[PDB]
């Protein structure tokens, strides 16, 4: 442990500078376009699934999951755990929820949620979106009372692709005036899914009435009429500017 | 991560290339289209050609003989110089 952040003692991962060309090396391998192909027929068409077909595996390697700690030069901590499965789940936790709104800023946190995986400075929002989906992973981003969560599930080989990605939602947002107009429809459909859920809207009541006005009172979810006033880009860039850190 | 970046903008810069196999996999699924085509113009065109290549183009199987008993030019039935 080389540095102790609330408590906690992370490693120091420190910071780089290799070539474009030899990070490229490493990149895992995929295609989106397959213009020809050599033809192979199934050599298992007149196998049946009884009958083992696959020899001389390698013997397994297996490691007792351990959970370790580390921490980039910018502050930003990287907890993992490994338990050996081929799907991974990688999540960026922000420490800007609604709880942090003014009055003023009634419901921005949701609008971050709203905006999330739009265009950023190296990556257009259609060409985030279709390298998610060819690469067969999912996920999205959720606002809570204290912090928002971009996760994705994927298959572990292509985590180099989604660490970026995920990434780029906190290091280089671009949010262009257009694409941020596109995302005041998410609104109505999130206060449709909370309210078809009945116990999770009681327990939206609950907290607006235990905390009047206040921190975790706030509401959760943006309204559709006065609100998007200040659903704009440049509101949001401020809110973001204010509460996304590499240290939160 | 530029790397990252790098790969993801390159994936797509063979487009004209990817397009020109998709409309060539739609034409090689017309091709079989022709082996009704060709015969059905021959069949309509069939008069329009000369006796002797009426006879090559079917191999041998009609001929002046097979003319109907009653040709379109009644002259000629039986033969160009008629039935005797
Ligand atoms: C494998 C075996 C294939 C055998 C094919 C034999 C075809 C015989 C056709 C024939 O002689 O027909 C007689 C007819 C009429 O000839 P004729 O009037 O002399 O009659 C033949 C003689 N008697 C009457 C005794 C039967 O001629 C044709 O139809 C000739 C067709 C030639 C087509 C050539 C195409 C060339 C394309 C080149 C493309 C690339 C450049
Ligand atoms: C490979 C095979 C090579 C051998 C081919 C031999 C062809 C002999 C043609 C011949 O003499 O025809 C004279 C015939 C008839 O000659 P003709 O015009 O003098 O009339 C005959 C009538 N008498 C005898 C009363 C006068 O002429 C034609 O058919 C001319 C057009 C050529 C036909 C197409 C080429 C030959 C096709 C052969 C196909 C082989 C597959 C098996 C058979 C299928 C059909 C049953
Ligand atoms: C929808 C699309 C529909 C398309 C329909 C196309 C119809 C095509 C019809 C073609 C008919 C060709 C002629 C058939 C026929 O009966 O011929 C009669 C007659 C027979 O004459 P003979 O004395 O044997 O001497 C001439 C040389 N042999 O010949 C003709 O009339 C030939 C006309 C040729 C026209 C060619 C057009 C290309």
């Amino acid at each position: 442990g080389k540095s102790t952040i609330q408590g906690t003692s992370y490693n120091v991962v420190k910071f780089q500078q290799e070539d474009v060309s030899e990070v490229v090396k490493e990149v895992p391998h995929f295609q989106f376009y397959y213009i020809g192909g050599e033809h192979k027929d199934n050599k298992y068409r007149d196998v049946p699934l009884d009958i083992p077909v696959l020899t001389e595996a390698p013997p397994p390697q297996l490691k007792k999951p351990e959970m370790k700690f580390s921490v980039l030069e910018n502050g930003m901590r990287i907890v993992s755990v490994d338990k050996q499965g081929l799907t991974s789940n990688l999540g960026l936790f922000v420490h800007a929820g609604s709880r942090f709104e003014t009055p003023a800023e009634e419901g921005l946190s949701h609008m971050v949620e709203c905006v999330a995986f739009r265009s950023t400075a190296h990556l257009s929002h259609l060409r985030t979106i279709k390298t998610i989906e060819v690469l067969g992973m999912n996920g999205g981003c959720q606002a809570g009372r204290e912090h928002i969560m971009y996760n994705l599930e994927l298959l572990r080989e292509y985590m180099p692709v989604a660490s970026t990605l995920v990434v780029g939602n906190v290091l280089f947002p671009r949010l262009l005036p257009w694409e941020v107009n596109a995302c005041h429809k998410e609104i109505k459909k999130a206060h449709e899914r909370l309210k078809a859920d009945t116990d999770q809207y009681v327990s939206e009541l609950l907290h607006q009435t235990a905390y009047h006005n206040n921190t975790l009172g706030n509401a959760l979810l943006a309204n559709e009429g006065r609100a998007l006033e200040h659903f704009t880009g440049d509101n949001i860039r401020e809110f973001m500017m204010k509460h996304f850190s590499a240290e939160r | 991560t530029l790397a990252v970046y790098h790969r993801l903008w390159g994936m797509t810069e063979q487009f004209a290339a990817r397009k020109k196999w998709g409309w060539r996999q739609v034409y090689h699924r017309m091709l079989p289209f022709q082996i009704a085509l060709y015969p059905s113009l021959m069949w309509y065109l069939f008069g329009w050609f000369d006796d002797p290549y009426k006879e090559a183009m079917t191999l041998g199987i009609w001929n002046v003989s097979k003319r109907s008993l009653y040709f379109w030019d009644p002259l000629r039935s039986g033969g160009d110089k008629g039935w005797y």
